[PDB]
């Protein structure tokens, strides 16, 4: 790039934007440049010289070449580099609900043609009626029949009749009129009578079918959360997380802290979430009743110890291995989980109370039938309380989690993806901290932050030199007032 | 805003044609939409207006002869003799024939011209066209997944009374042969909002924003796999806001499309109610001359609600949310309310980028600086009411 | 039996086809090259720089065969799948005025050298003796070595998208379409 | 309980088809009773074709050497270039000498009508000269070319050959983010020629596209500089018998118009980093004249 300037071939502004796009992160370099430097055609849409145009006499007189273009045009082949057209990503409810709304539409189409014709020809019917047969007799008519289409009736006829027969029904329509009239209204109005006594049950499984499968359709995130819950709830993937957020802050662009988020406004959200692993330590079968014991009051202490509640009823450093670090991002993953259903609650229960039905859907029947009539329905109580019971109700395993998703997803209007797999989870967030004790080591560090917490240069030494060298370390900051935790991680750097 | 006439063109022949079998694109959401505006009671402050059909030698006025002959002469029974024809402008092989095609283009093309006149008289501030929205095609090309380019027919038919002209295209699936038809000239410019991902027109850049008289006045934006309302308003206001504070147009026409809603068979934009509000309440808000039009939309609840949306509050009056009786009762929603909802997919668009695209729009714009013609020849069409207000 | 051809014009053919196929460009219809001042430039210029012991004699022989080859041939090998229709439209316009279809004088010297690098593809496939072969591919060498000197004037490296003198037309959708359709 | 298989209405349409219903009646009271191939022999293309019997083969209507619109069908039964000779002292030694001034091309021109009309292909000894140059599927000109949660970027940022994490050039931050919060993550895409990694947000890309050419990261030499004018196109790279030379013994106002592999006919000359860099201060010096 340097060399191509030097020969006389590169320009000044195409360097200039070659430099400036090559480095940028820092200026310095930027005005060492600018001290002594001295200072459209797309991908597409190109030039044709002698394109087919420029006929001016076929009642093109003027106003067609002074604004307008056809030597500057292009095409969606060149554009895409001779690749062909991507579909946008979909699945099986998408396609479907497309499917059916296709064929709702196909027939109201059918409906509406049909009585557009019809009415056209009851028109014709009684202007050829009131008067007497002398001038019935000689109709001949132009094509359209007064009206201002001149195929819709030819398609209408090609649909009710076969093929070959429809252009000879027009033909002779066309020509002898005031004759096939009369069969041709009572064949029609038949035909719309049937279509209609099908509709007006086809219209009834139509809106039943969609009734079910419109909400799982809208949902484009959580159909496919447990496959990614199941590749990205990993100890890897967290440590690549902490390691790319950690690796932001370096040098040649440290920092104390490693990690500004997770912030804690409300600490109502400890006592429902304690609620919720009680009671499902409580239905859990995989367990033995004191370990069950074991977990509960560990669970407890350590809420009780790290945070601040009280336990009403049912500047310090924490230094963190793999484990405990990742129990507490666990942790506060579903904290923001929950919080992104308490932040915005107050709209979404507002407008679910002040949901209104519409009167006249009263009347033909048009309730939803077999998708929430159990009591799954929001109204009337807090939409938290309601789904915290709903997420206890699905642990319990009386209620299956079809139900549960599509809950969640019509009571929120789609905003509540995150808690799709709450009891998976906490299922998860059980059994890993079913490590904790597993081990020894995990059970010395733990005593030792219970020994720190209440009331710090040898916490550097304790917490390096005693266990094996090649082991990943963070360091964990809780704050007196805020309660604005961070997480700094380092690792074979302090040795 | 400010109190505006609206005026409303709609055809009944739109609404009985069918593209075909498994077609996203169609014409029947047009007659539905026209049946929500008539049955929400908008005809206090309406006049409805019937689209004469486009006369041969004036629909020339864009495409060719050969292209405008051969769409007046074909039909499903022929399409196997008019090879020639059928792949050379990009017929029959994506977009099907059927019957009534040159229909089509006839009232769509009058609709246009309509508004167009209709903003040239002046008794109108605002034309609605929905029945047109054909914005794809180009001067012998069917490409774009459509048949016209009704808009670029309407543009010119107005720009006797309007020199400087505004388009904005909202939906996916941009207008390639809009921005390419006024490439070189200054008159018209041309906005659109689209996905650099592969659609149906293909085109569309950051650098192909001009050349001739018309460099640096035909804005493109490339856009990232669906965006939330907040982030398309702060793509949208400062933009449009620097347009109008520098090209001063004295004409908008704004593209309704309905491709970019929470949901359809191509489109893959995430803007509810309020994200597709604002882009016309944006544009309405300067007061100049405005036509608006709307092809867009392939799936019928969506672009229906949105499009009685737009009629509800482009003539300032509160469009709720309940639907009354129509011959479509139960088709939009399990709960008929008038509300598309966004769903819960992810905001591919970066602030940072959106900065970066600000930047660099900024700097390129900080440099710059026939028998029957203008004729408004139509029917009201109110005398009869096709209200079905009985089961 | 293969004749040398020189890297730069490789180089030329391989760009030309890009253009062709990727790039979608055809060649200019009414060029200010064809093959009738090429062969004008070669009898102007490589007549006096040799004596004249009779060369002249199968020199000429030579280029009124290559003349003639290149009017049956550039129907049967030549035109790439975009150019099958601009062929037509120009036999058509050549029979619209009642004259000749005479394609010699119509297409540059890229069709020439395309005709010149497929020589082998069917000379090996005939009864033709070796005798001719050697003296045919050495005067062929010689006709690459005089090309190189002028390919800078003759292929000069220009776009159609700025100017109307870089020996190309753009091809159109419509053209795209039908071309390759058929 | 949607209960679709349950009704059917077989009287009228079904299932978006319609069934013969329509076509079944005939009652009227209006009259008041008064071989061939999927490729082509020419360009290996699928599309139309004309029938034939004295050859297995079909030919485009537009492939022809006299082309006829397919709308306007030939009288009686068209025939293949060498179809006409096919039914039909030897006629070369006669032809040679009918006709003067093209002897050594007599035996060229006899063989014309022979054989069919086909697409242009390049020879067995051109394309294959540069190695960037192979040969397409169709015949194109082959040089470069071949919704869902945060996991696209563990699939982007990791690409598990040394186990590392790639950073992006114009910022120093690979942003991957967190799974509670993933909108501060960005996609990056990387390079097909030196593996770069780029942001999505530094250049102005707004999708991963991966049918047709292959992306080019913007840290390389432009392809079609413009400077009447200069279109450079290159000179491309030579793996034939190592054609494409190095001679480094000047490397001083070289002007070689680029196209230089530097080391610490056509003719790749050698430069090393030394002279560029001479040049480069010679170059500045004289613009600080000027």
């Amino acid at each position: 790039i340097l060399n191509l300037y030097s020969q006389d071939i590169l320009d000044l502004d195409d360097l200039v934007e070659k430099v400036d796009f090559y480095l940028g992160s820092n200026k310095e370099l930027f005005t060492w440049f600018k001290n002594f430097v001295g200072y459209a055609f797309g991908p597409s849409y190109k030039r044709l010289p002698k394109s087919d145009t420029f006929m001016p006499c076929s009642g093109r007189d003027d106003m067609c070449w002074e604004v307008l273009n056809d030597e500057w045009v292009g095409h969606p082949v060149w554009a895409s580099e001779d690749s062909g057209f991507i579909a946008h990503r979909k699945n099986q409810y998408e396609e479907t609900l497309f499917k059916i709304e296709e064929e709702r539409h196909e027939y109201d189409f059918y409906i509406e043609s049909n009585l557009r014709t019809i009415q056209c020809l009851e028109t014709i019917v009684n202007k050829i009626e009131n008067m007497t047969e002398n001038e019935k007799a000689n109709f001949k008519l132009p094509p359209g029949l007064g009206h201002t289409s001149m195929t819709i009736y030819k398609k209408v006829i090609r649909k009710v009749y076969d093929k070959e027969r429809g252009f000879e029904i027009i033909d002779a329509l066309h020509e002898h009129p005031a004759v096939t009239a009369p069969v041709v209204l009572k064949r029609l109005k038949q035909k719309d009578e049937e279509w209609r006594r099908a509709q007006r049950e086809w219209n009834k499984v139509w809106r039943e079918l969609e009734q079910k499968v419109f909400f799982k359709s809208l949902d484009h995130l959580g159909l496919t959360f447990k496959q990614a819950d199941k590749k990205l709830l990993t100890t890897k993937q967290l440590i690549s997380e902490i390691s790319s957020i950690k690796v932001d802050q370096t040098n040649k662009k440290p920092k104390p802290k490693s990690q500004l988020d997770f912030d804690f406004p409300d600490k109502n959200i400890f006592y429902d979430i304690l609620c919720l692993a009680d009671t499902f330590i409580t239905h859990t079968t995989a367990y033995s009743n004191p370990d069950k014991e074991r977990l509960k009051d560990l669970l407890k202490y350590f809420i009780s110890l790290f945070f601040s509640i009280s336990f009403e009823k049912i500047i310090f450093n924490l230094f963190a291995n793999t484990n405990i670090y990742i129990f507490f991002r666990h942790w506060t993953t579903i904290y923001e989980r929950l919080l992104e259903i308490k932040q915005m609650n107050e709209r979404v229960t507002k407008e679910i109370n002040t949901r209104s039905t519409v009167t006249f859907a009263k009347d033909l029947d048009l309730l939803s039938s077999q998708l929430s009539e159990m009591g799954l329905d929001f109204v009337g109580e807090d939409a938290y309380k309601q789904v915290l019971r709903l997420s206890r109700r699905l642990i319990n395993g009386d209620l299956e989690h079809q139900w549960f998703e599509e809950s969640l997803r019509q009571a929120y209007n789609n905003k509540a993806f995150k808690l799709y797999t709450i009891d998976k989870v906490t299922q998860s967030l059980v059994k890993h901290a079913h490590t904790l004790m597993t081990d020894a080591k995990t059970a010395e560090i733990m005593a030792l932050f219970v020994k720190d917490r209440n009331a710090q240069i040898i916490y550097r030494l304790q917490v390096r030199s005693h266990m094996s060298n090649t082991e990943n370390m963070f360091r964990i900051e809780f704050d007196k007032r805020t309660l604005h935790v961070s997480i700094q991680y380092i690792a074979l750097d302090d040795l | 805003s400010d109190k505006r006439r609206v005026a409303y063109f709609y055809d009944a022949d739109v609404g009985n044609y069918a593209y075909g079998a498994g077609h996203p694109m169609k014409p029947h959401r047009i007659r539905m939409a026209h049946s929500l505006i008539m049955n929400y009671g908008l005809y206090k402050k309406m006049e409805i207006y019937r689209a004469k059909p486009a006369t041969k030698q004036e629909m020339c006025q864009f495409h060719t002869d050969e292209y405008i002959d051969f769409l007046s002469r074909v039909t499903p029974d022929n399409l196997e003799m008019f090879k020639r024809e059928s792949v050379k402008f990009n017929v029959g092989d994506d977009c099907p024939v059927f019957d009534g095609l040159y229909e089509y283009c006839s009232i769509s093309g009058g609709g246009s011209m309509e508004g167009a006149a209709r903003l040239n008289r002046g008794k109108c501030d605002v034309a609605v066209n929905y029945a047109g929205g054909l914005h794809h095609a180009k001067k012998s090309e069917a490409s774009g997944f459509c048949y016209l380019n009704d808009i670029v027919l309407g543009i010119i038919e107005l720009l006797r009374y309007h020199p400087r002209v505004l388009y904005i295209d909202i939906d996916v699936h941009h207008g390639d042969g809009v921005e390419e038809a006024f490439y070189t000239t200054d008159r018209v410019m041309t906005c659109s909002f689209h996905k650099y991902g592969e659609f149906f027109p293909g085109t569309g850049e950051l650098r192909d924003i001009g050349v001739g008289a018309g460099k640096n006045y035909a804005v493109n934006v490339p856009l990232r796999d669906g965006i939330d309302d907040a982030t398309y308003r702060s793509v949208f206001e400062p933009v449009i806001k620097k347009i109008m504070e520098w090209y001063q147009p004295s004409a908008v026409v704004l593209q309704c499309g309905g491709d970019s809603l929470s949901g359809d068979r191509l489109g893959c934009f995430n803007l509810s109610m309020e994200g597709h509000a604002n882009c016309v309440n944006y544009v309405k808000s300067f007061g100049i001359p405005m036509m608006v039009v709307g092809g867009g939309g392939y799936t019928m609840r969506n672009v229906a609600r949105t499009w009685c949306f737009e009629t509800g509050l482009l003539n300032n009056v509160v469009l709720d949310k309940d639907l009354p009786y129509n011959e479509y009762y139960e088709y939009y929603g399990p709960d008929y309310k008038l509300s598309v909802r966004p769903s819960n997919m992810f905001n591919v668009n970066t602030p940072e980028y959106l900065d970066k695209v600000m930047t660099n729009i900024f700097a390129n714009l900080e440099n710059t600086k026939e028998e029957d013609s203008a004729e408004a020849k139509d029917t009201k069409g109110g005398s009869q009411y096709a209200r079905d207000l009985h089961v | 039996i293969s004749l040398q051809i020189p890297i730069k014009l490789k180089s030329v053919l391989v760009d030309d086809w890009e253009y062709v196929t990727k790039d979608k460009k055809i060649c200019r219809l009414p060029a200010d090259v064809t093959v009738e001042m090429v062969l004008n430039k070669y009898e102007h210029e490589v007549s006096q720089e040799l004596e004249s012991p009779g060369s002249q004699s199968q020199l000429s022989e030579y280029c009124a065969g290559l003349k003639l080859y290149f009017d049956k041939c550039l129907g049967n090998m030549l035109l790439y799948r975009l150019e099958r229709l601009q062929y037509d439209e120009l036999l058509k316009k050549s029979s619209k005025d009642q004259k000749p279809l005479v394609p010699i004088r119509i297409y540059g010297a890229i069709h020439l050298l395309r005709l010149i690098s497929v020589l082998p593809e069917l000379i090996s496939s005939t009864t033709m003796d070796l005798q001719s072969c050697q003296l045919l591919i050495k005067q062929t060498e010689d006709f690459l070595v005089w090309l190189l000197m002028h390919v800078d004037e003759y292929f000069n490296d220009k776009d159609p998208n700025r100017s109307d003198d870089a020996l190309y037309v753009n091809t159109s959708s419509q053209y795209e379409g039908v071309a390759l359709g058929m | 309980k949607k209960r679709p298989k349950r009704l059917s209405s077989q009287n009228v349409n079904y299932d978006l088809k319609r069934r013969k219903i329509i076509t079944s009646e005939g009652i009227e009271r209006s009259f008041k009773n008064e071989e061939n191939e999927d490729f082509c022999s020419a360009c290996n293309q699928s599309g139309s074709f004309l029938c034939c019997d004295t050859c297995p083969k079909s030919f485009h209507f537009l492939c022809l050497d006299p082309p006829i619109d397919p709308n306007n069908l030939p009288k009686g039964d068209w025939h293949c270039n060498e179809c006409k000779f096919k039914i039909f002292k030897k006629i070369e030694s006669n032809f040679i000498k009918q006709n003067n001034n093209v002897k050594i091309f007599a035996k060229l021109l006899f063989n014309i009508d022979s054989h069919n009309p086909k697409q242009f292909q390049l020879p067995n000894y051109i394309k294959e000269t540069f190695p960037a140059v192979k040969t397409g599927s169709r015949g194109q000109y082959s040089d470069e070319n071949d919704t869902k949660l945060d996991s696209y970027n563990p699939d982007t940022h990791i690409d598990s050959n040394s186990g590392k994490f790639l950073i992006c050039y114009k910022c120093n931050q690979t942003r991957l983010g967190s799974w509670s919060h993933p909108e501060n993550s960005r996609l990056i895409m990387t390079c097909d020629y030196c593996q770069t990694p780029w942001h999505l947000d530094c250049v102005p890309r707004a999708s991963f596209k991966n049918l047709g050419s292959k992306w080019k990261c913007p840290l390389h030499s432009p392809t079609k500089v413009y400077k009447n004018y200069k279109v450079w196109k290159k000179q491309r790279l030579i793996n034939k018998k190592n054609q494409l030379y190095y001679e480094p013994l000047q490397k001083i106002g070289y002007q070689n118009n680029g196209n230089i592999q530097i080391i610490p006919d056509f003719k790749i000359t050698q430069i090393d980093e030394n002279s560029i860099k001479y040049d480069f201060f010679d170059k500045i010096y004289k613009s600080k004249m000027v």
